[PDB]
Formats: structure tokens, C-alpha cells, sequence
């Protein structure tokens, strides 16, 4: 069960939505993806100049459902200011870096996790020629974008993100996929 | 023979 | 798990204050199911105000036919225009939904993707029953590339050359390819 | 379990089980439902059959609920090209292609028991994929009901255009509507 | 089923009525969705009120580690004093939170029980993959004693030693091990 | 489905809580035992001067679960009367005898039953040999309060305990697990 | 699903709930007993002079479950009523029977059946013996209730209850387990 | 079960099993799916046979629907390896790699039956894992794609590009369309 | 089922499996994933080889998508134990312990069809437990890694820096390529 | 399948499996999971042997992964109490009862191919019921350990302090850290240079 | 699989399977949960044997988790009938069943190896029905548990309130302890 | 022979 | 014999 | 012999 | 004979 508050009745999700603050928890699917898309319409209609604030603790998921997060971010006008909580994957940490620049916030502790895309196919030689085409056209596509957002070069990149690639709270800022730490809510 | 068209006494 | 918004005090979870805007949402492998609701929406848009363009963002795999054609027929039907645009993924039946908008009024996000395919069935009986159903799915195989070729312009032929086998395309290629109009890369630009 | 049973011969006993003892009497069974495997145990004894004596008739006694097609064809082509004429007959039921199989035997020489029923059917099949896939597979399978209507037809005797209409569904045949239908020859009620 | 409560009169929930005393609950194994839950309502807390603190009642056999860091960041992060109380048990996950509490503001329960133990993983699949996720899980096995050590204040080796395999401590023990700083054995007593 | 009273809409579990009833039904576990924990906190919060009822149905469950609810009845002003209904397991009787001197009640039908602890455990024999360690412990940990609560020796409920041992009413009071026996409301 | 009725928004069950009307259906668990507990607690508090209304239509279940309706429907004050609908299992006519004297009824079309008590365990011998004498004991507690309840014999209930024994309406009349039957309300207008 | 047959030599009568008793006139059963353990028995009775008499040549009857191909390749390099002319008969159905295989007998002495038919497609196959690991596989199957045809090539005769265009899906062929393509030399309608 | 066949001897006649005639030749077949008990059986056949004539060679066809580390070593170990030289041939495909047990074969003693593809890629290994235990099994693995790739660099020939580089993904090899790569020393087209 | 082998005798040719075959020459092999069953069989073997030829060496292969452990003493106990030396040779891996039987070899013919892997660790087990019983499976378990531990203390030349130290989490070896550790003595790089046989 | 053996008597070569030979040599083996079926062998063999030499001493190995008691008893009455002295031997385990089977050998023909345990515990069941037929199958268990531990106490000597108090709870014995509990009569460490 | 183009009397 | 109890040459 | 390495006639 | 009820040497 989800706690309610009264502010007459809100959900404890719905009350922070009214302060601009979203929830990306989970595996990253069609359905929550949506949800995350809904929220961020929605808040921009209220108010299209104030920042919005994404809170992400997630071990990844599709790839369609995250590209739609993020061309949805960058299409609205508000800054969209990412935040990491214990952990951002592969698909985490894409939208995470792809936050508005200088708003890109890491927990001490939290952690991130980049990897090229996954995927597979069954059938005839000439359907998998295809499919194998599009998934390495789509490693190029979020490695660009990943260079572009956290400035490095698209070899080191390719490089890094051949296998799984663990990096911290201060090497995510080094590496350009964050800004900052918030150790505390006042010192920022 | 054994079988059915085969002959027996 | 849905949240919840005000707009007295009026309780509305989130995709109904949207659909107060005008926009709806197709998500996940079309049924029938969706696609009625999907319907419904439209219809009651209408009803409400039937000048105003109806916004439907689409992100899916792809599903039934039967269920898409209730969607495909019914924006034909109604008189506001239907904006569609691609949000992730436009599948076979997203794509033919996709291109199914108003006129200049399709569109597709910058790192969204499509694929359009020719149709999946299957049957097992007698190979009287299968002739039939077999005849049917090329039938509705042709209506699709059809419509696909009028939509977007191009030659039936080049339709069912392309749609033989699974193919994708991207933003700046389905426009390219007639499938949509353009891409929306800033609310502000557009 | 199979039961075993002795023979005596010049050289002395021999010990045979109860299969093998009737295909040294040129007997081979058909039971069960149509495959590859069985179909291809089948087809090897017609042949060492034929090479130990081309000229003596073998018999196949047919209790089938039918099964694949291919399978059949194999066992049929094998029929109808050795030289030895293969009596068939037809023990509590043929389906499709048991009854394709009893039909294909040597004119003359096609019995079913007087309680044996016989049921033809046109073929079965399905796929899953897309159209083109389908086209294909569904112009395929209606290759092979024609010809075996026409594989049919040829050794009833009946039309082409009859065997159609009762392929159309299920048909059920007594041993006697059998024998006017052409599928058998005669009825083998008592030894004489 | 959860009962309900009436406090004009709105109606609440138990566990929604406790959080106007600012009182959360962290029950059941530390999965992400619930960790999302308590971060959420952390921070409802803090914008209700900065200044007040909060109370974490702990009932739990542990679960994902990165949940619980982002439960220990919110923490540390609102200015908030979360003072946290041990009722039926805390594990390694469990324990962690309990001891990340606020000095002198953590409280357990006279018989509870705290179990402390290094992480828990594993992997599946080629040799260089697993390297990698072998050094991490060292990595946050390192930062998690580091931390215990820090709130507990004990030295480094002793928790590296004492974590090797599961501990478990009843009430007193944790005291003189630090991993509390005192016991509830009744409301009016303290 | 739970009915629906008005007075506003109740259930009928928090029309009875309105009157500081409180049920403890099923199995004890971690999720149940909560929620019987979030009850007493309220309950409290509303009134620390009232006494509390707290009927017992159950096969028993989980230890550290049952002794959070010990605990907090131990811990609040309040005194808890605990009351038995049809049955109290292991878990179940140690709730019911730990309830307020002299507001411990059974109805003539309950059975009461008292067993020692259950557990177990796989894996090395370093790691077996630590819990078989605190099981031992949490026995005899339970066994003292038992002791302390009934009045009985603590030699005596290591005997009884041994194996499950039922009781019926009469006995549960000649034991000491409740004060007594409630026949009828006007009576008694 | 549940049918709601505005008079404001109560769902069926409730409604009858104010008319002082419980039901006991399916089997006899714990969390429906409890459910069942709390509704003739409410109800007591309500008003504790007016008479509670227990419809039974149940294939038995746990013994536990249902001492604790039991033992609540001879603590509270008011008269619980007991009616039988389809069918009272060993458990719903030892509750049918348990209702206040001259305020059992059952339906014509009803039936009931009465048996010995059911169980097991698996373990060892010793563990064995223990559960073995408890069910008895419960065995022999059911039928000295029973037993009070319906006027008979003890020994007449144990002979009877021994293997499955189902009885109809007359029957149970003549057997003491009801007072008498409900044919109409206006040819009985009893309530 | 397994017939059991008795032949009769100059020593003394011999028990032999079906199968057994026709590999001794140099015939082997390929059956049932291709796998390792099926392909690496064909492949130690051809070896048995090469040994016996390498002059003499082999016959494969084949009834198969299609299996891995590693497990065919391992048949056909074996049957192009040894001296002896493999034969390659098609009863029932050949499928991708049963067809591939009977294409691969000795020229002139590839046959079908009259009623057997005959699918080609290309490779089937899949993998799940990482991008790079996707490239590997898919350039692997491609190549055994390319190689597969150019084989079928060499021995229907027919262009490289003809086969890949006929390959794209799956095509069907009976014994009269298989000699035109050039799979099989002639038929077997009786014999002679 | 397996063939039975029959040996000409001057003192009689002897009925063998298929697979225990080849063992006469000094043939072993491996096949199917690498396990304990199928390692164990080929083990005893070498033991067995050995002791009737160590002078000899010893036959191994490897036709395995793969298997365990451990049983293979064993089999490595063997070969390399004994003093008869271990013939490996390649059927169809070798995969990484498969190659690995190709490669350990006797210098020029190892070959490959032409159509065999060789597979070679880093161990996969997986434990769940704490991380001190997955610290000890993540380091024993990468043990094995570098033990493999060392052994692979020698009997190859390749720098041992080149075979890291080609192990970290899965990487296929013809015949052809192997042979360049050193995996095996010539391919066997054709019987000379 | 089992191949079978043709043995050529004075009597005429003889027929057996290759494992039989094997055992003529004095061969038992311990493959997989060590259960109750493979373990009689083996302790029927070795028997066996030692009627035929109580002076003549045995031979056991080892591939295991470990199972039972009263499986395995029974074979352990067999083996010290039969008169013939039981030269024990790991192949491919030795887990814990697998590595027990192995130092439990005669003295000075212990083996391990070069590439062979050698794992110990405590016992495993586990009980579920009530506290006592608990105690009292959890007390045997321990006993076994350390019974395990004195034996290859005493097999090893190790201490015993050391080996619990070693045992208390899995601990890999390979041919030479064994041989320094007392499992093994030498290792069978090839046949004819080292000819230990 | 079970390997095969050879006896060379003055008669002739005879091949047997390894437990076959030994009971020739007056061996039986009891391993596994006692059930039905295997504990009727073993009353098989101990007839058997019996009547070939009545004289000689039986031997019976046991390593087993237990099982049913029915099956025991039938074991232990004919131990108790026969003739000969059965010594039982016990290699790994002896539980419950097995311990008592252990325990009912010869007096001082009762062996256990040294690192072998032992584990006496009461006997164990349960049923589900009515109370009637639980109080009826709860003495018959209980009567059970009454003889066996009568017999135990006949057999190992011990009072049979000792033994009462000893299996009311699992129960673990090694080697020496069950020496001393009158258990077992010796240990074999070595051949002598 | 056996087979099919094997020859028969 | 070839048992334990068994004596051997 | 019979493998391929194995020559023959 | 061999059962129980037969007499033995």
C-alpha cells in the first residue's frame, strides 16, 4: 500500500509531483516509461519555467521506452535536474547525463553502471542481418549522445562501454556523466 | 503360412 | 500504480488531466482491450469538441490488426485531426497508425525508431480452412500496404518490396520515406 | 513385453520373438500412428522381403489412427515399386493415411475385417509467420490433397471430383461401404 | 487489509496517521520500490517541516544494497535528525540504517536482534565480466565496513573481522558495540 | 470482502479500533505484525490512559516479528489486555501471557499450545554452528519471559516447552498464561 | 462484485449489517471468523438487547476458527439467531446449534450433517501421541456441546457422530439441533 | 521395437537386426532430425563401409526434416572425403540439410521417389547477448549462409545467385521440379 | 539405436557395435557437450589403447559445442600423458574446450574438414555467494584463463598477448583460418 | 554407451566393457557426485581386487566434485583397511571428499596431472525442525569436521591448526601448491619419464 | 553401470556381476532407503544362501539413510530364523533401520568400520482422517516403537528405559561410542 | 542387394 | 573369500 | 584401419 | 528346498 496525504486527499507520489519531483524506480518499461512522460507534460503545462527534479534508481531496461524519456526531456523547455540514488544502469545512467547541463546531481554513495545495448533475435540469416544492424546502429546512436552530454570522446567511450563499467560518485563526475555530489541538502 | 491369407489344414 | 492531481477539489489521475488537453495515449501491444478505451477516448474528445486536434503519442510494439483498424478507422472517421507522434518505438501497427494522422500533422521525436512489416498470422486445420485464412491475410496484407501507400505517398510496389521483410527506419528516414512530416526536437522551435 | 516363440527347421531350434517370426512368413505391421521412424522400419523390411523372394506377395496388416503424411509417401512409393504385389488388410481401423496405405495395395488383394471401419479425411496442417511464409505453405499443402485425391481416386476407381466432396470432412466407412467404395476388394470373415 | 482512521474529519490510513507524527515504517526485505517509498516520505517530511525529527521503526531481513544507500543518502542528505528504532530485527541491510541514524537519537528495542555480514552477489558468465563485478561487490563491501565503522566507532579491522560471517548481537551487545546508543524499554523510563 | 459502517465510512476493523480493539489474526509475520504495531503507536497517541484489547487467533509465526509486538505492548503506557479466541500457538500464548497482569482472559473453548522454537539452516558448518547458537539463545531468552510472566519455574517451562504441549482454559490458568476465563460479558 | 445502496453508500452486506444480519458462508477460516467476531462485537455495542441474526450456509472448516464464533456468541448478551440456507457442515451446525434457545431455525430445503472431528500430523511417535489425545479431547469437548445444545445423550451423539450423518430439516427438529422451521415469514412472523 | 532377420552363409546362420542386416549391403538410415549423435553414427558406418570395400557404392536413404547443420556438414565433408560414390536416395521428405545432403551424392546417382518432396531455406538461427557479440554471430551465420549456397550451387549446377534468390524463404519441391533444378538426377517410379 | 557389424576373423566370425569396431582401429568419437562421464569413458578407452599398443597412434574426432573445463582437462592431460600420439580430426565443429582438446593433439597430426568451423572464447563461470567466496572463485577462474590461453599459445604457436586479444569475444575460424592460426596443421579435402 | 573390448586369452577371445576391462588391470575410476550407490560399488571393487591380488597396487581416478561424506568414508575406511596400496591420481578436479580420498592414498603414490584442480572447504549441511534437534545436527556436523581435519592433518603432514585455517572457506590448488601442501607427492607429467608404475 | 567379472574355476571361465560374485562369496549389501522391494531380495539372498551352506556366516554390509519399518522387520525375522550367523558390517552410515539391522547381527559378528556413524531415532508416520482412525494408527506406531525398542535392548543389552530416553531424540553414534553402547561388537581398522 | 538400385532375381 | 571378514593368500 | 588418417586398397 | 518352511543340509 502507498501512504496518503492531506494538503484534500494526495498520494505521497501525487504531493511531491506537486513540488516537480518524478520517480524513475524500477526496470525502465513501455508502461513506466509513459507514466514519467505523462508527469513531465504535465508539470510543463502548469509551469514551463521552473526545473523539474528526476530521482533515478533503476538496473535498466528497454531502450525505446528510455529514448522516449529522453527525447521528451529535451523537447520540453523546463530543466529537467537529474538525481542518482543507489544505483543508475545502463539506461539510468543515459538519462541521468542527459539532464540539464550543471544540474546533474550524484549521492555519495549511489553508483552507475554503463554498457552497450543487449539484445538477440531468432529466425532466417537475412531477419537477424537486419536486426543486427539496428541494435549497432542503436550503440552508436547512445554512445554520440553520451559523448555529446558527458564531453568525452566517442572512441574513449566505445572503449568504456564494451563491457560493464562500475564507476562511483566522483568518477561519474571526473568521467562528465554528473556535475556534483549533495552530501547535504543546505551546502548546495 | 501364418497369416490370414496364408493356408492351413 | 497511477498518481493523482487536482485542477472546488476534483481528484484526476494523470493520463485524464492529460486527456483534458486533448491527448491520449497508445502504450504497449495493441488488443482489443486498449483499443477500445483508445476509441473511447476519441469518441468523447469529439463529443466535447469536435474542431479541436486530438494529440496521440505513440510507443508500442506492435499487435493485433483487428484492434489497429478499429483505431485506424475510427480517426478517419471523426472530424478533429489526430496528431500522432512517435514517442521510443512506432511498430507495424503503430507505423500505420503513425502515418494514419492528419496530414502535416505526424510526427516523430528525434531518436524514436519504426519498423514496418507485412502481417504475422498463423492457422492449423484443414487444409480447405487454411486456404481461406490463408487468402485473407494476403487480402489484408494488400489493404495495409495500400492505405501505407497512400498515406505516405509512395508506390504500392515500393510498399510491398520493403515491407517483405522487417524493416526500420529512423526520424530523419520515415520522413524522408513519407511516413511522417517532421521531427519535434523543441516545443519552442515548433 | 514381447513373447518369444520357437521354430523348428533342419538345422535345429531357433528362437524368434513373435514379430520377427511373422516377417520370415512376409507379415509386417502397421500399428500405431504414422512417422518417420516406423514408416522407415517399414520400408527397410519391404525391401529385405523383396530380396529374399521377389515374387511372393507380403502382407501388411494396417491398425492405424493415421499420423504425418511424408512419412506415409515413403511407405507407399516403397509399395507401389518393389515387385512383390503387397497384400493389405485392414485390422480395427485405417485413418487417413492408414486408409491411403490399405487403398495403394495390389489390386486383388486389399481385405478388411468384417468390424474394421475405415475414415478418409483431407490432410492437416497449419503454420505460423508471416503472409509470404503462409502462401507458401498453404499452396503446398493443397498440392498434397490433390495429390493424394488423385492417388486416391486412381485405386478406388471412383472420380476425382467424388473423392472431393467425401474428403471435404471425415468420412466413416464400414468394411462392406468400403468395398463399394473400391478402398478394399473383399471382406475376410471365416478361414475356408 | 489496513484499517483506517478519522482525524472537519478526513479520513486517513494508520500508516498515513503515524506520518503526520513523523513516524515511518521500513518493513519487510529492502527492495527498490519500498526504499522509493521511505525516500518519499523522508522528503515529504523535511518540506512539511525541517527543523522536527523523524522516526524509523526497522523490522527487516535486509535486501538490495543500492536501495538501502539511497535510503542512507536521503538520510544524511535532509537536515532532518532520523532517529532510528530497532523492533524484531535488523540485518546487514537492516543494521546499516540503524546505525546510519542520527548520534544519539538510535534505539533498540530490548529484544531485538541486529546481524551483521558482508554483501551478498554473484554473476554468470564470461571470466572478464566476472572480474569486474567481483571488484565492485569488494568495493561496496569496503564502503559499507568503512561507514559502519565511522557511526559504530570502531576501527576498520574489527568490523572487516567481525563482518566475515553473520554476528548476530542482541540490544546490549549492540550498545557496547556502538551499532546503537541505548534501549526503550519504556516510554515513561525514557 | 469487510463491511462498511457509517458514523464518514469505517470498516468494521476500525470501527472496533475506535474502541481500542485490536485483532491479531493468520500467521504472525513481519507485515502483520506492523500494522499491530502501528495500531498500539495510535492507539497510544490518541489516549495513553486506556487500556487496550488485543484478541489472539493464530497458529503462530515468526519470532522476531512477535517480538516487536512484545516489545511495544512492554514499551507503551498502555496496559494491553490480551484475549484469546479459538487458539494461541507458541507465538501466539507468549503474546497472550505477556499482556497486563490481571487483564490476561481466555474463553472456555481456546486452546492454548507452547513449543520451543523452530529454525533452520544450510550451509557450512561454521555458519550452522553460529545459528544453532542464537536459537539456543532466543530459547532461552523466551523461556525466561515465560517464566516471568506465568510465574512458573524456569526449569518447569524448559520441561513443558521441550514438546508441544495444548492446553485448554483451565489449565492455561492453573500454568499462569491467563488470569482467567470469561463466560459471559455481563458476568464477569 | 459487491452491490452498493445509498441510504450512504453501504455495499449489501453492510445494509444488512444495520438490520443486526451476519453471514457465515464458505468454509469456516480464521480471518472469516475473526471477520464474523468483529461484526457481533460491533453489533453488541450498538445495541446489546436486540437480537443478532447469523445465516449459515458453510461446508465446515477449522474447529479453531469456529470455537472462537462459538465462545463470542455465548459471551455477548444479545440472542444470536442461527438460520441454515443450503447446507450446515459438522462445523456450521455445531454453530447452527450453539444459536439462542428457541431461536434456531432452519429452511426446508436445508440439510445438515454432523461428523467427528478431522485432522493429522507427521512427525514422530511422541509428537503423534499428543496431537492424537488433543483431537480427541476436542472430539469429546464437540459432543458434550453438542450434546447440551440438543438435549440428546452423549452417547447418542457420539454413536451419530462416529461417520457422516446428514439430516434435513424435520429431522434436525426431531434431533433437538434447530427449534423448528421457516416456511414463510407472514404464515411464522417469528421476527 | 526392431525386427530381427536371419541370413543364411556358408558358416551358419547369422541374427541380425533390421537396420544391421541392410548396412551390410552398404545402406544407411539417415533419419529423424540431424543432430551430433545421429551424424556422427552416419559417419562411423560410412568410414565401416570405405574400409570394407572402397569400390563399392554407398547408399543414404534419407527421410528427414532438417536439423543443425554442423552436425550435416560433418555427413557431406565425410561423404566427400571417402572413395566410395554415396548414393543419396529421398523418401518421404528431405528438408534444408536433408536436401543439402542429397544434392551431395555422386553426380548421376542422386534419386528421389516419385511422391518425396524436397524444402530448401537458409540458415536458421539466433543469439542474445551484447552488441559485439550480435556482429560475431550474425557475420558466422551469414558466411555459412554464403558457403551453403555455393555449395548447392556446385552441385544443382544452377547460379549462385539463382539458389540465393530461391533461398530467401522456403521453397518447396517435388521429385519432377527437383530434377529440373537440378537436385536430383532421376527418379525411382518401379523397378527394373 | 546403434548398428551391429561383423568382423572376418580366420578363427570365426564377431558380432561389434559400431563404435567398439573403430576402437579396434584405435577411433575415439567425442561428442556432444564435455561432461565428467563421457571425459571418464574417453579416458578409459585411451588407458585401454595404450596398454594393447602404446606405439600406435590414437584417433579423436571432436564434434563438441562444448563443455566443462575440468573433464576436458582430463582428457588434455591424457593425451598428453601417454605415449601414443592423439590424431585429433575435427567433424563438423570444435568449440572452445573442442579446440583446445584439437589443438593439444600431436604436432601434424592435426586436422580439419574443410567445412568444420572452429570456435574459441574465455571460460564462463558463475558463483553466488559472499564476496569474500567470490573473490577466491572470480580468482581461480582467471587462473584457468591464463593456464588455457598459455597452453593454446604453445601448441599453436601464437604470442600469448595474441591470444588474449582473440579469446575476450567469441571468434569463429574456418578451416583455412585455423590452419594459420595453428589450431590444426592441414585439412583432409579429399581421400589419397 | 559403453564401448566393449575384445580380450585375447588362451581360452579363446573374451568380451567385456571397457570399464570392466579396465578393472582386470587393477583401474577403479570415482566419477561424480559421491552418493551411496557409486560408493558400494567402488568398495565392491576394491575388494574384489584385493582377493585377486592383496600385494599388487590399485589404482583409483579421481573427476569429482564432491558429495556425501558417509559415502566417501566408507571408501576412505576400505582403503586403509585392504592390505594393497591404493595410488589415488586426480583428473581434471578434486573437490572436497574428492581431495579427501585423494591424500587418503598410500604414501608416496598420490598424483595429479599438471593441469588438475584440487578444492577443499568444511563440510556442508543443514537441518529444519525444533531448537534441540538443531543442536544436536549442528554438534555432529562439527564433530565430522573436525574428524575430516585430523585425518588430513595426518595425511598432509599439515597441522591441524593450519588446515582449519585452509578449510574454513573454499580453497583452491593446483598440481604443485598441492604438492607443497602435502595432498600429492609428485605429478604425472608423462608416462615413461617419471614410470612411478 | 555395474562392471562384470570373471571367476576362473577348475570348470571354466564364468563371468558374473560384481555383486554377484561376492554373494557368491556369501556377501549381501544393503544400501539405500529400506523399502519393499529391495528388502525381499535381500531375503532372497539370505534363503539362498542358507540353503547352500546353512554352516557358513552371512555377511551383510549396510550403509543407509533408513526408510520403512515394515520392510526392516521382514529383514530382521529372517536374520533371526535362518541358521547361519549374520554378521552385519557398516561402511558410512547406519541409520534407524539400519542400526537396528546392524545391532540384530550374531553377537560378536557385528562390525563397524571406524570413521562410520550411527543414528537411532523412534520410529516416524503420520495420518490424516478422522479421530477415530488417528487414535487406531497412533497406537499401532506406538506399539512400534515398543518393540523396536525392546529389541534393541535385547540386542545391545541396555535397559530399555535407557534406550527410551536415548531415541526419543536423534541420537549420533561413532565407531567407539556404539562399542560401548553395546551397538556393535568391534571395529575393522586394519587387515590382520 | 537390398536396396532400390539394388538388383533382385 | 573377498569380504573384510574374509582371509586372503 | 578405418578412420580417415587410416589408408586403404 | 530354499524358503523357510524347507529343510536344509
Amino acid at each position: 500500500l502507498v501512504p496518503m496525504v492531506i494538503e484534500r486527499s494526495f498520494d505521497i507520489y501525487s504531493r511531491l509531483l506537486k513540488e516537480r519531483v518524478i520517480f524513475l524506480t524500477g526496470q525502465v518499461e513501455d508502461h513506466m516509461a509513459n507514466l514519467i512522460v505523462a508527469q513531465m507534460l504535465f508539470l510543463e503545462a502548469e509551469n514551463p519555467e521552473k526545473d523539474i527534479y528526476l530521482y533515478i534508481n533503476s538496473p535498466g531496461g528497454v531502450i525505446t521506452a528510455g529514448m522516449s524519456i529522453y527525447d521528451t526531456m529535451q523537447f520540453i523547455k523546463p530543466d529537467v535536474s537529474t538525481i542518482c540514488m543507489g544505483q543508475a544502469a545502463s539506461m539510468g545512467a543515459f538519462l541521468l547525463t542527459a539532464g540539464a547541463k550543471g544540474k546533474r546531481f550524484c549521492l555519495p554513495n549511489s553508483r552507475v553502471m554503463i554498457h552497450q545495448p543487449l539484445g538477440g533475435y531468432q529466425g532466417q540469416a537475412t531477419d537477424i542481418e537486419i536486426h543486427a544492424r539496428e541494435i549497432l546502429k542503436v550503440k552508436g546512436r547512445m554512445n554520440e549522445l553520451m559523448a555529446l552530454h558527458t564531453g568525452q570522446s566517442l572512441e574513449q567511450i566505445e572503449r568504456d562501454t564494451e563491457r560493464d563499467r562500475f564507476l562511483s560518485a566522483p568518477e561519474a563526475v571526473e568521467y562528465g556523466l554528473v556535475d556534483s555530489i549533495l552530501t547535504h541538502r543546505n551546502e548546495n | 503360412g501364418i497369416g490370414f491369407g496364408a493356408t492351413v489344414k
